[PDB]
């Protein structure tokens, strides 16, 4: 997933 | 040609005169020049210069192994010494006065009676023997025993040769020479010698004292620990890290990693005092350069390697490549070299390191079993060094260059954990963390370390304070800082051709091509991670930071950028959603805002009108922020997951990134508006955008597809680049002169390619942790001028902000609750539409800075709001303390829960530490796990292995050498017992690699073999793209892409080629490039009644449309909502075309602006000006005219109100060879009356023909100047003379010009007779050359 953490 | 040898032979020149014979004759070695050899070099035997790597590598390189001498740990001796025996099991050498008196003094025991062998101690054979000295009784009978200096011969125990005892271990503590005696001692001067052996320091010097950290305070007591003085205390839970002195200036400097600060203060306690703050997060240990005024200082939040100046001032990074691990660091600055410990590295291998005192040669001084190496300290007068290590737990020391190892302790029941040593004369105390005290130790060998002063927390760093510790020497920087601009760090000795000192500049500068003057840095790579923001130079061949970290104790950094006209960055940081601004040099921090951010993403800069771009993710939108005064307001607003926007000044134009399923790329103008898609074909996660400068080409990357494109501003002329290798998840970009920068989630690291084509890949970074953008500061791109930042004016004249739009144009804008006046430029208040807002809800607490935070966090104890703001005068009444918090009797403190009663003195007046349960009860932690004197509970498997697991070191006692561990434990020979989750774990635990060595690997079915077999990886990085095993076995094999077709589950785009997913095939949204995946054989989609279709396909409940948000992604619920209620000729112009009474359509850019174009003036008449408004990009006079906005200060009164040249400031012109015009314009005084007007002002002083006093015919005498306009211009439209004699109000108005000229009818221009129906067309509209004049070819 393209999702910052 | 070459050389030949008196011997009639040729050698070559290079071998000749090199320590080799060559020919017989010696010839090329008889001369001599083998001087001596440098810092980098080892200086074999015989004068012979090879490099610092080449020793102990393995190569007899010397030829006489002088650098190959002790490698090795000190694995057994070499027969032993004289008058000592050896011990067959291990090596170890004990003399005659303990081999068979009755003792085992060795770990075998062989030295005595034994009853499985049979040997006793007794004399023998000794009687044949007839040895040179003495018999005396061994376990074999009597053998033979020699004094100092008699050595027995080869294989000849009868016989003693002379030994040189100068070559034993510790045979004198400083200095030996053989010459006298057999051997004799010798001390440094300062030193006196004792005994005969033992050299101590003269009384002549004031007193010798140690200092070290109790693990909380800074101590210090006697060289036999008879009284200790707490020095310094610590405040607000500081905890003391790492200690060193000045004696010249009495101060005695100490770190704080849990208050982030740096400390330094007289030896009597005085005047203690701060010396760094910023951007030191975590200084381990420390060291001081006492002949040049240095403080080298170690890092490990941002692992590097500083110095500063005593003071603490000048600043500069030395050390940064590889550097892994800093812990421990010494220095000898008489000699030149930098020593500093790393226990482990970007490399898995951990080493301790050589350097030099500014950084550069850096060198594996010892690289084989050393584990976890710790600080260091140096024998100043024998050349040696000493580290401790954590891991294999030993204390080893090797010479400066690394050569004859020798080891002085070792053992669990030794130093089962050491940290930090000092030596003074022949003593290394050393701190331990497992017995949980400072320990002394002999530095030759121990067998049993002393007892310094037991603390009861883990102490740390030592220092022994005395002025023999700091030999004098000459400072090479003293003669005027030699030379350098701003920073002189001392070298080498030999480096700088001798000079000894390398010149450095403080951050924001770069040395010039002398090496001696600083400049201003221009370049250099800025990136974000989630620890730290950084900057660093483009060049790969160095590595140092050219800014200061910028790092915090909560830190998740995401969004950067850069203010080149004040060498000022700003970043973001989502663990306290704040948007910050910094200095480059690391001063002046300031926050921007911190008000309703939610997940910032990523930020830009417009240098010319100083807005400040950046992305809500959470709030899903753009905002956009003047920095000259806060003003803020959402631009866009509706975005579903929006990401990296870019800007582009000079165009006027900005770009952001959506990634929500219908991906897309936007573009708009400044302003924020007409926003349309530009690339939204065959994308998927774009998540990182970029500019090209230098062609205006828009560059962005996709991580879906893993690819990087580019194209036109426009969207036109769509380009992708070749296959990245390793690229699987990429997310900054940067382009910067030929190279494109990108980060890749996946690798961990900054890669580089080509900005062309796929390049060659070239790691920048590699274990970067979690990784974000990237940024290319460049102070030469921040150059440019639209009309928002021309001269004469300020801002556009616009208030607040001013929008750069295409086509070289201007829109004025200004915040939230503000709207446009009449005049287009200046703003009022609006709060009908857009009311005033607060800054926090009725539940919350709005802090003094503007961030907001939950209304049970005020008085809680802990800073929330970054300001302190949530913990100010709390403890008082209407201020209690939170529920939460612990609440101080008296003086109105609040502190958190968990200081309450943990052992230290939190509240001011020690309300937190007074009768508080004592009561550990019958409560037992499980049979499974040992118990320690803290109550605390581990494993009993954690027992004994030399690891400070208990915190109180219960674990850790009465641990014996016997060799005795528990079943589950495995046990290393000598070294220490160790749990089996360590055991064929691929680390080497123990010692000589014993728990690793000889075992398996083995695999569940969630992970795959690399084919070597040298690691075990998971399943999910099989196949993935990125080269996990070192033999590359995880990617080989993996399923191919048939050539041309795609995969099984991939539809394939007929117009382009490429693959996509099936799941977007048939979906309402063509992704290929001609629309080929939405074909005419789709299945149409069917919505139930009860629902709403939304334009995107989505199905969604029809009562939720205009509810108050776009529950589709897409605007179509939300955009229908009217439902709220309240609570003549025939022709005709085109659509852009104004329309005149009299016909004859005008541009609706003509419409006033008071040029007559329609002849009546329909297009300036005062009823069609009444209500007319101007055009956001045209400037809007005090008349209420429109004139385009380049006509605004150009010296000339177009508006006619000279409105538009009101408040213009002209620079003044050089008078004294130039003139000023009455309306400002600067022309050179050659040009006053030159023959032309040029000032063209209102005065029209400049052209007055001032040298004739008259003009011949033809070119005609002009009105009030002399000027020589010709009648043919005359009432032209223009005044050529600008004096009124071609408008002339006494020609063309009496009657038709001279005998010999005809007036046009448009304009009315008189022109000469054979202008007139000469066949060509010579008025305006042709009423010269008519069909009613006739005339002919
Ligand atoms: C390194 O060099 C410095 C400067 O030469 C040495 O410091 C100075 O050493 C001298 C002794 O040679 C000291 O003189 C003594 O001072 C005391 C106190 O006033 C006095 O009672 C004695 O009679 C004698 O005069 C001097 O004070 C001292 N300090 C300075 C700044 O001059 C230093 O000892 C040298 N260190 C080493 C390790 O070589
Ligand atoms: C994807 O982007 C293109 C532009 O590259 C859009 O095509 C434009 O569509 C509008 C109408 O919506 C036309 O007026 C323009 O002439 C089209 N091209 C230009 C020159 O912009 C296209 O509509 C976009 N598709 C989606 C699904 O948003
Ligand atoms: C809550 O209690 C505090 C502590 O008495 C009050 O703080 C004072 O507030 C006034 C007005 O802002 C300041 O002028 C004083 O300097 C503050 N401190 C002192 C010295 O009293 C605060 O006013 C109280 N608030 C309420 C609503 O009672
Ligand atoms: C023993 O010592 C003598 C000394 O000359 C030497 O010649 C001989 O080689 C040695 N032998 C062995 C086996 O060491
Ligand atoms: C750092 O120290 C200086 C001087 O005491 C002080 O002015 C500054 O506020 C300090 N900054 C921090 C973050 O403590
Ligand atoms: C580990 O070892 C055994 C063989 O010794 C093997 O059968 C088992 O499947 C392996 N299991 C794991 C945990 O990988
Ligand atoms: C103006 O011209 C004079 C004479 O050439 C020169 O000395 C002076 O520096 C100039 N000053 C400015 C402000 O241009
Ligand atoms: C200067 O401007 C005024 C209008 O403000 C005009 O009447 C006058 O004629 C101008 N001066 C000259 C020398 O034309
Ligand atoms: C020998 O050469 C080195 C440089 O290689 C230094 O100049 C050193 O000072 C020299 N030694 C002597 C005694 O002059
Ligand atoms: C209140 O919120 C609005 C947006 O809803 C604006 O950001 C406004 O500036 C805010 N007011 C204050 C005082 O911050
Ligand atoms: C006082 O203020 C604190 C602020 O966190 C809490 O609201 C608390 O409940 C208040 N009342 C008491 C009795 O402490
Ligand atoms: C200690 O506590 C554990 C956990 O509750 C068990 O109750 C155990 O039986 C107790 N031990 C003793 C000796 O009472
Ligand atoms: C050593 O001590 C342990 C303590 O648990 C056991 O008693 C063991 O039997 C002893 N001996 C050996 C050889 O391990
Ligand atoms: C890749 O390897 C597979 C193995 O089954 C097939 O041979 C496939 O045709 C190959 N394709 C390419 C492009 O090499
Ligand atoms: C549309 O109609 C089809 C049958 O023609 C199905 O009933 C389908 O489920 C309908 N759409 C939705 C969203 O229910
Ligand atoms: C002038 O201003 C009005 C609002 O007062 C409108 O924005 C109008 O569109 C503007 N004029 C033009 C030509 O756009
Ligand atoms: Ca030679
Ligand atoms: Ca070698
Ligand atoms: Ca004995
Ligand atoms: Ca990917
Ligand atoms: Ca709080
Ligand atoms: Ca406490
Ligand atoms: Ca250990
Ligand atoms: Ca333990
Ligand atoms: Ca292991
Ligand atoms: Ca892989
Ligand atoms: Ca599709
Ligand atoms: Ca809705
Ligand atoms: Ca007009
Ligand atoms: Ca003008
Ligand atoms: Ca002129
Ligand atoms: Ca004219
Ligand atoms: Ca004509």
């Amino acid at each position: 997933x393209n999702x910052x953490x | 040609k070459e050389f030949e040898c008196g011997s009639g032979e040729c050698i070559l020149r290079a071998y000749v005169c090199d320590h080799d014979n060559d020919c017989e004759d010696n010839s090329d070695e008889r001369n001599c020049n083998y001087d001596t050899c440098g810092g980098h070099q080892f200086t074999c035997s015989n004068g012979q210069c090879i490099n610092q790597n080449w020793v102990c590598d393995g190569d007899d390189d010397c030829q006489d192994s002088g650098d190959e001498d002790g490698c090795e740990s000190n694995q057994s001796h070499h027969r032993c010494y004289p008058r000592e025996w050896a011990c067959p099991g291990s090596g170890r050498c004990i003399s005659i006065d303990k081999v068979c008196d009755g003792v085992p003094d060795c770990p075998e025991g062989d030295d005595e009676n034994n009853v499985t062998s049979g040997r006793t101690c007794g004399m023998g054979v000794c009687s044949v023997l007839n040895c040179e000295y003495q018999c005396h009784q061994t376990p074999f009978g009597g053998e033979c025993f020699c004094p100092p200096g008699h050595i027995i011969n080869s294989n000849d125990s009868r016989t003693c040769i002379d030994f040189d005892d100068c070559q034993i271990w510790g045979i004198c503590d400083q200095k030996c020479e053989n010459r006298q005696g057999r051997h004799q001692c010798l001390c440094e001067e300062g030193y006196i010698l004792e005994r005969g052996q033992h050299c101590k320091s003269s009384d002549s010097f004031s007193a010798a004292s140690v200092i070290f950290s109790n693990g909380r305070d800074l101590l210090v007591g006697d060289l036999h620990g008879r009284n200790f003085r707490i020095l310094a205390e610590s405040k607000n839970r500081g905890m003391v890290m790492g200690v060193d002195f000045h004696y010249q200036k009495h101060r005695v400097f100490w770190t704080d990693p849990m208050q982030e600060k740096v400390f330094s203060t007289d030896i009597n306690g005085l005047n203690t005092q701060e010396i760094l703050n910023v951007s030191v997060d975590t200084p381990e240990n420390l060291a001081v350069d006492w002949i040049n005024n240095k403080l080298y200082l170690v890092e490990t939040k941002v692992n590097r390697i500083d110095v500063v100046n005593l003071e603490g001032n000048q600043r500069v990074t030395l050390i940064t490549e590889n550097l892994g691990h800093p812990r421990g660091i010494a220095l000898d600055p008489t000699v030149g070299y930098l020593f500093f410990s790393d226990w482990g590295s970007l490399s898995g291998q951990p080493k301790v390191e050589r350097a030099f005192m500014d950084g550069s040669n850096r060198k594996d001084l010892v690289t084989t079993k050393v584990g976890w190496p710790a600080g260091i300290t140096l024998d100043l007068v024998s050349k040696r060094v000493y580290w401790v290590d954590s891991r294999y737990d030993y204390i080893e020391t090797v010479t400066y260059d690394g050569i004859q190892r020798k080891t002085v302790a070792r053992g669990g029941s030794l130093v089962p954990h050491p940290f930090g040593i000092s030596l003074f004369e022949e003593h290394v105390f050393f701190t331990d963390w497992t017995k949980m005290a400072v320990m002394k130790a002999s530095k030759f060998t121990e067998t049993n370390p002393q007892v310094y002063h037991q603390s009861s927390l883990r102490p740390h760093g030592v220092t022994v304070y005395h002025a023999l510790r700091q030999p004098n020497a000459t400072n090479p920087c003293g003669s005027n800082n030699g030379g350098c601009a701003q920073v002189c760090v001392l070298s080498h000795r030999t480096d700088n051709g001798g000079l000894g000192y390398r010149c450095k500049c403080e951050f924001g500068f770069e040395l010039d091509d002398d090496e001696h003057r600083c400049v201003a840095v221009k370049n250099f790579l800025l990136f974000s991670s989630k620890t730290a923001v950084r900057g660093i130079p483009f060049t790969l061949s160095t590595q140092e930071d050219v800014m200061v970290p910028v790092t915090g104790s909560p830190s998740f950094f995401v969004g950067i950028d850069f203010d080149a006209q004040h060498s000022t960055v700003f970043y973001s940081d989502l663990s306290k959603d704040i948007i910050y601004k910094q200095k480059i040099d690391g001063t002046g921090k300031e926050v921007i805002t911190a008000n309703r951010l939610e997940s910032v993403e990523c930020l830009t800069f417009d240098w010319i009108s100083r807005n400040l771009y950046w992305t809500d993710g959470g709030l899903k939108s753009v905002t956009v922020l003047r920095l000259a005064d806060k003003s803020r307001r959402q631009i866009i607003s509706n975005l579903n997951n929006p990401r990296s926007i870019v800007v582009h000044p000079t165009a006027g134009y900005m770009f952001l990134s959506d990634w929500f399923r219908p991906a897309k790329i936007m573009r708009a103008w400044s302003d924020g508006s007409h926003l349309m898609p530009i690339v939204n074909t065959s994308l998927g996660w774009p998540n990182g955008l970029a500019i090209d400068w230098s062609a205006s080409r828009l560059y962005w990357v996709d991580a879906f597809f893993d690819k990087i494109e580019h194209s036109t501003l426009d969207g036109l002329d769509r380009k992708r680049l070749g296959h990245v290798d390793q690229m699987t998840h990429p997310f900054g970009l940067t382009v910067f002169k030929d190279n494109v920068f990108i980060t890749d989630w996946r690798l961990g690291a900054i890669i580089r390619v080509r900005k062309s084509d796929g390049g060659d890949m070239t790691v920048i970074r590699r274990g970067i942790s979690s990784v974000m953008h990237v940024k290319a500061y460049d102070a030469d791109l921040q150059t440019g001028s639209n009309y928002c930042s021309q001269t004469t004016h300020a801002n556009g004249d616009c208030s607040h902000f001013c929008f750069p739009v295409p086509n070289f144009q201007r829109v004025c804008g200004c915040p939230y609750g503000m709207k446009l006046q009449r005049d287009q430029m200046t703003c009022e208040g609006d709060p009908a539409r857009e009311p005033p807002t607060q800054q926090c809800g009725s539940l919350s607490f709005p802090c003094n800075n503007g961030k907001c935070v939950p209304s049970f966090f005020r008085c809680d104890g802990v800073d929330d709001c970054h300001d302190n703001s949530d913990e100010h005068q709390c403890g008082v009444f209407n201020n209690t303390c939170s529920p939460s918090a612990f609440a101080c009797v008296r003086g109105g403190q609040c502190i958190p829960g968990q200081w309450h009663c943990d052992r230290q003195n939190d509240c001011l007046d020690g309300s937190d530490e007074q009768n508080c349960p004592t009561h550990a009860t019958s409560s037992t932690c499980p049979s499974t796990s040992f118990t320690c004197d803290n109550h605390v509970c581990i494993p009993k498997d954690w027992v004994c292995d030399t690891d400070n697991d208990c915190s109180d070191g219960s674990d850790e006692k009465n641990c014996q050498a016997s060799g005795t561990c528990q079943p589950t434990q495995f046990r290393c020979p000598d070294h220490r017992c160790i749990s089996p989750l360590y055991v064929c774990d691929g680390d080497k635990d123990c010692a000589d690699g014993s728990d690793e060595a000889g075992c398996v690997l083995n695999c569940t079915s969630a992970q795959f073999k690399c084919a070597d077999g040298s690691s075990c990886i998971n399943s999910r990085y099989r196949c993935d793209g990125v080269y996990d095993c070192r033999d590359n076995s995880d990617e080989a094999g993996c399923p191919t892409r048939p050539p041309g077709m795609c995969h099984l589950d991939e539809f394939q785009c007929q117009g382009d080629g490429t693959c996509i997913p099936n799941t977007w095939e048939c979906d309402g949204h063509p992704d290929c490039i001609h629309g080929s995946d939405e074909h005419t054989g789709c299945v149409p989609k069917t919505c139930s009644p009860t629902h709403f279709l939304c334009d995107n396909g989505n199905c969604i409940y029809k009562a939720w449309i205009c509810d108050g948000d776009n529950d589709c992604r897409d605007m179509s619920d939300e955009k229908d909502c009217p439902t709220q209620p309240f609570h003549d000729t025939g022709t005709r112009c085109n659509q852009l075309q104004f329309t005149c009474l009299n016909g004859h359509c005008i541009n609706q850019d003509w419409k006033c602006d008071n040029d007559n174009d329609c002849g009546d003036g329909s297009d300036e008449l005062p009823t069609v000006c009444a209500f007319h408004t101007c055009r956001s990009t045209a400037f809007t006079c005090g008349n209420g005219r429109c004139v385009p906005y380049h006509y605004r200060c150009d010296y000339y009164n177009d508006c006619g109100d000279n409105s538009d040249e009101a408040g213009c400031l002209f620079r003044n012109c050089n008078s004294t060879t130039e003139f000023t015009c009455s309306n400002g314009r600067c022309i050179p005084l050659s040009y006053v009356c030159n023959g032309i007007n040029n000032c063209h002002d209102n005065d029209t002083s400049d052209e007055k023909n001032c040298p004739p006093h008259t003009c011949p015919p033809d070119f005609t005498k002009c009105q009030t100047t002399n000027i020589c306009v010709p009648r043919a211009f005359l009432c032209d439209g223009d005044n050529d003379c600008g004096d009124g004699s071609d408008e002339n109000p006494i020609y063309c108005a009496s009657h038709t010009c001279r005998s010999n000229e005809f007036q046009c009818l448009s304009p009315q221009r008189c022109i000469p007779s054979y202008w007139f129906c000469d066949g060509e067309a010579d008025c305006a509209d042709g009423s010269d050359e008519p069909d009613t004049c006739g005339h002919s070819v």
